[PDB]
């Protein structure tokens, strides 16, 4: 039953250890045209794709609370790195997947959310951060959290060379505990794909 | 109308009281109200 | 001739809360639209029903530890929205601004245990009125408890009821006096195999009929 | 009841489970709407101010409650205690506009001026909190309702009306020192 | 027994934009007629719709010169309706007592050469975002623009879009800040034969759908 | 878009000239009867004033949007802070008849007195600017409103009604000096 | 009926409240709504 396969443009990714996919904040997008672009926007198929990243070692040494985000758009290479500097206004929802491989036989609890509007959090207010579109990921039953987001801002289109809505982050809510069979460290990664990648308003070249 | 306990209308019209709105969705009364519920498995009451 | 009014005495002042609606000064305004925006919400305690929201034991960890011993009391708090354990929660959060409350409190335990280990945990709700709360479940099984195993599904859910003479109750403990007007709520653990460290995560929030009832803001500015 | 906790759906058990019954529930004091129409006061007063509904303090009801949500929307009722006349701009105006007369200028009445804006800024919804920078912490300069002036503003009191909250955010009560509960004075008859 | 009211507190004082009219003092006043008296105008923005207005290039004149350099750049200036090029056009005359705007702003090039001189340019709208505007066709033609001859019709309409992440943008330049938060425009010259000193006169227009929100007036008395 | 321009008919091109889309406009701030249709204050206050809506600032709103129209028409209304009575006389009453209590005569209340007053003139429409003389610069001297008289005016403020206006004339804006746009201050949220 | 936000009738009638017009046409947006648009010659989209 627990066989999940996320196809995004010419890219999958296949997971036999998922527990469901979370629909964060709406299901999907409101409306992409508007009366502020004057439908001078168009839509980019190219860049909804996924690409990879490395967010922190959980180690055994790491207590409750450490907190490691991810703002993003990132610094990104691909055709999502040209569309960034080569059209001035974009707008897009994530679609995110983390995964951090042990083994059956570790124990603790990884809670996973996605933060619009990041703001430092106190040592107080990480007690309530399941406010957010979030997922656990914890060794006994799976290792993959699959966490979906609209895009959702002040504004209609954004300028991601100043404002960042959405961050990833991941909490360590229970540490973790190794035995003489399961692993001594363990390396979260994360997968992100951008949807519905509309663009407006292009820029002059630098070349 | 929350908080507001006048029988009689307002004296001034709609477009002088407040702003009005323009178009061109309640979700976590949706999220809650779809919650799971009951129990699992099998039972013997 | 023309309408003759009374001015009335007392009546007029304002009152930061009245029910009516001022003079407006500035017209013909339109808004941009926002039609179909994500994440609406429109009445506290949905979010509080929807979200659980984690507890704070001790030295600030929302987790109880298999303990090794022939005591077998987890821990215990007090069913009071003011709590020493429920001061971090988002219901808390929202319930010291009302006055009372009814209706019953859930409680999610989940798991966080190797799979080559497995234990057996209870939770009991114990009523006002016994002097010394129970410190063995021998003794507390008397009360409405519930019992729950290790396994695939890892989560439990217990709804702490509202048993109470006054159909509502304070969200404050009111004076120096002790023990709560509610009773007391112990999680207990039966027993326990190879899981030396492995931790419970406990979180709560509302229930299925939650209600608050008057509006204050009793935080010293 | 029994699940995957790692889902994160939601899971809400009633007492049916044990033998209960489920009473019916009335939810009106936490409505939105509702609780956020109130008057609250403000404590940043000058000659000239900005209305902005993040200078609430962050304790009180309607202040703290609506740092608890990311994007809100509402028109706005003000209560401004002042002597002489009484100048208000919207979002945008340049601050020289202040000083003339074209503007709703309200002439002081005995007790106080109490008057209703609508919503004036160019977004579709406000943030409390804003991830970057505006210019080529604090939030953008066009994050208010407009501005006032009078010759000395002694009180300031704002309403939200017909609000509107989105994408909620942690929110926190006073942390309980040493004791097993907090512990404090209630109303109580005298004698 | 009488109509018992309250006299409210906080309502009533003159507020010098309300919506509600005084007590008559002088009845039974009959006008002179005015029936089809010519040119009416009930909305500022058809005036400002169907009257072009010049704008104020260098040393105030209306008028780019064609220029024998290898620089093909004959003028370039902010989209805002309080830039240094739009100071005397009616549209600014406008907008300067208004605190926010929406909609597209049309352009109109007319040349003023001679039969036996052409020319061919071209106009580009760079929006915000690039730290220095360009200097070259080659390297601006990748923004939206548009060319055109010289020929029997001498006249050319570019209407500058409205591309903003708000739905409606401020019409004054904020502070010290500088980069324009909407993007410039740069009239470029492309090729020219013949025309060394015969010019093109510029002038600019409200568009189809151009909106003025909020009245203020911040002019000094 | 291409077309004669010498012919000065209009040509209003959209953005469908390259793939765009024109969308909704509404007007309602920039209709005439809407915008003129708000006090303002007259600096010329004496004994005795003549009401002639042409000693607004030139640069005020309703002021300088006056000065843009060649012909206009309009009730109006006056907001008067005087001591003892105010006494109104129409367009062409002699001067002495602002000495008697047949008139209209309004005794002084508490605040200030605010009064509204037709259009009186004999003119079908009156005029900004007269070119040419009117005795066998200045307007003739029946385009005005009538005249009030007081023992002291302090403040007289006018509002015109029904306003209907003709034949626009050039209206400006202020001047940058040197700078690439002009730039001032905007209300920012303090701190 | 411009700047006006009272919904229940003036109180004193229209011979008072105002100078009653007699008789015996907006020409601007004659003008600005008849203006040319679109293109002119021929187009290869």
């Amino acid at each position: 039953d627990r066989t999940l396969t996320t196809r995004n443009g010419h890219t999958t990714s296949t997971t036999q250890s998922s527990v469901g996919v979370t629909y964060g904040y709406s299901t999907g997008e409101d409306h992409v045209s508007g009366p502020n672009t004057s439908g001078l926007e168009t839509r980019v198929t190219q860049a909804e794709r996924f690409f990879k990243k490395h967010l922190f070692n959980w180690t055994t040494d790491k207590p409750f609370g450490h907190l490691e985000k991810l703002k993003l758009p990132t610094d990104h290479k691909g055709v999502y790195g040209h569309l960034v500097d080569s059209f001035a206004y974009m707008r897009n929802g994530w679609d995110v997947e983390v995964s951090a491989v042990g083994n059956q036989f570790n124990g603790g609890c990884l809670l996973v959310a996605m933060v619009p509007e990041w703001k430092k959090f106190t040592p107080r207010e990480k007690y309530q951060l399941t406010l957010f579109p979030h997922q656990f990921i914890s060794p006994r039953t799976n290792m993959t959290a699959h966490i979906t987001v609209p895009y959702l801002g002040v504004n209609r289109y954004d300028q991601y060379k100043k404002h960042k809505p959405w961050t990833l982050v991941v909490m360590v809510v229970s540490p973790l505990t190794t035995s003489s069979i399961g692993a001594t460290e363990i390396k979260v990664y994360a997968n992100i794909a951008p949807t519905h990648v509309h663009v407006a308003g292009e820029l002059p070249s630098k070349e | 109308s929350g908080n507001t306990g006048s029988i009689i209308n307002n004296y001034y019209m709609q477009q002088y009281q407040n702003s009005m709105d323009t178009q061109l969705n309640d979700w976590f009364s949706k999220l809650a109200s779809s919650a799971f519920s009951g129990l699992f498995g099998a039972l013997l009451a | 001739g023309i309408v003759p009014v009374a001015c009335s005495d007392g009546y007029g002042g304002l009152v930061t809360t009245d029910p009516k609606t001022a003079d407006p000064v500035y017209g013909k305004v339109y808004n941009p639209p926002r039609t179909n925006y994500p994440g609406r919400f429109t009445n506290l305690l949905d979010v509080a029903e929807a979200c659980p929201t984690f507890l704070c034991f001790d030295d600030g960890k929302p987790y109880v530890v298999t303990r090794e011993d022939e005591q077998r009391l987890l821990a215990k708090f007090d069913v009071s929205l003011a709590a020493k354990h429920m001061s971090n929660t988002y219901l808390s959060g929202i319930a010291q601004y009302y006055a009372q409350y009814s209706g019953t409190i859930n409680l999610h335990f989940m798991f966080t245990g190797s799979t080559d280990s497995k234990a057996r945990y209870m939770v009991a709700y114990v009523p006002p009125g016994v002097e010394t709360p129970p410190d063995t479940p021998e003794r507390a099984a008397h009360c409405i408890h519930a019992e729950w195993d290790t396994g695939l599904n890892s989560k439990f859910t217990f709804s702490i009821p509202y048993v109470s003479a006054a159909d509502y109750a304070y969200t404050a403990s009111d004076v120096a006096e002790t023990t709560n007007v509610q009773g007391w709520v112990c999680i207990y653990q039966i027993t326990h195999g190879k899981a030396q460290n492995d931790t419970l995560v406990v979180s709560v929030s509302a229930g299925k009929d939650f209600e608050l009832r008057l509006p204050i803001d009793p935080r010293t500015q | 009841t029994t699940s995957a906790g790692e889902s994160a759906d939601p899971v809400t058990t009633t007492v049916e489970n044990y033998g209960g019954e489920t009473q019916v529930q009335r939810r009106h004091h936490t409505d939105v709407g509702f609780i956020m129409d109130r008057f609250v006061k403000i404590n940043n007063t000058n000659p000239t101010h900005v209305i902005d509904l993040m200078q609430t303090h962050q304790h009180g009801l309607v202040g703290a409650l609506l740092r608890a949500a990311t994007y809100y929307f509402s028109d706005l009722e003000i209560v401004v205690r002042h002597e002489g006349n009484l100048t208000w701009v919207p979002n945008g105006a340049p601050e020289a506009a202040l000083s003339n007369a074209g503007n709703p200028t309200a002439y002081n009445k005995a007790p106080f001026t109490r008057l209703a804006l609508p919503y004036t800024a160019p977004h579709r919804v406000l943030a409390t909190v804003y991830n970057g920078t505006s210019k080529y912490t604090q939030l953008p300069a066009s994050f208010n309702f407009g501005a006032i002036r009078a010759t000395d503003i002694s009180e300031l009191l704002v309403r939200m009306k017909r609000a509107e909250l989105y994408c909620p955010r942690p929110l926190l009560a006073v942390e309980v020192t040493a004791q097993d509960r907090h512990k404090q004075k209630i109303i109580a008859p005298a004698k």
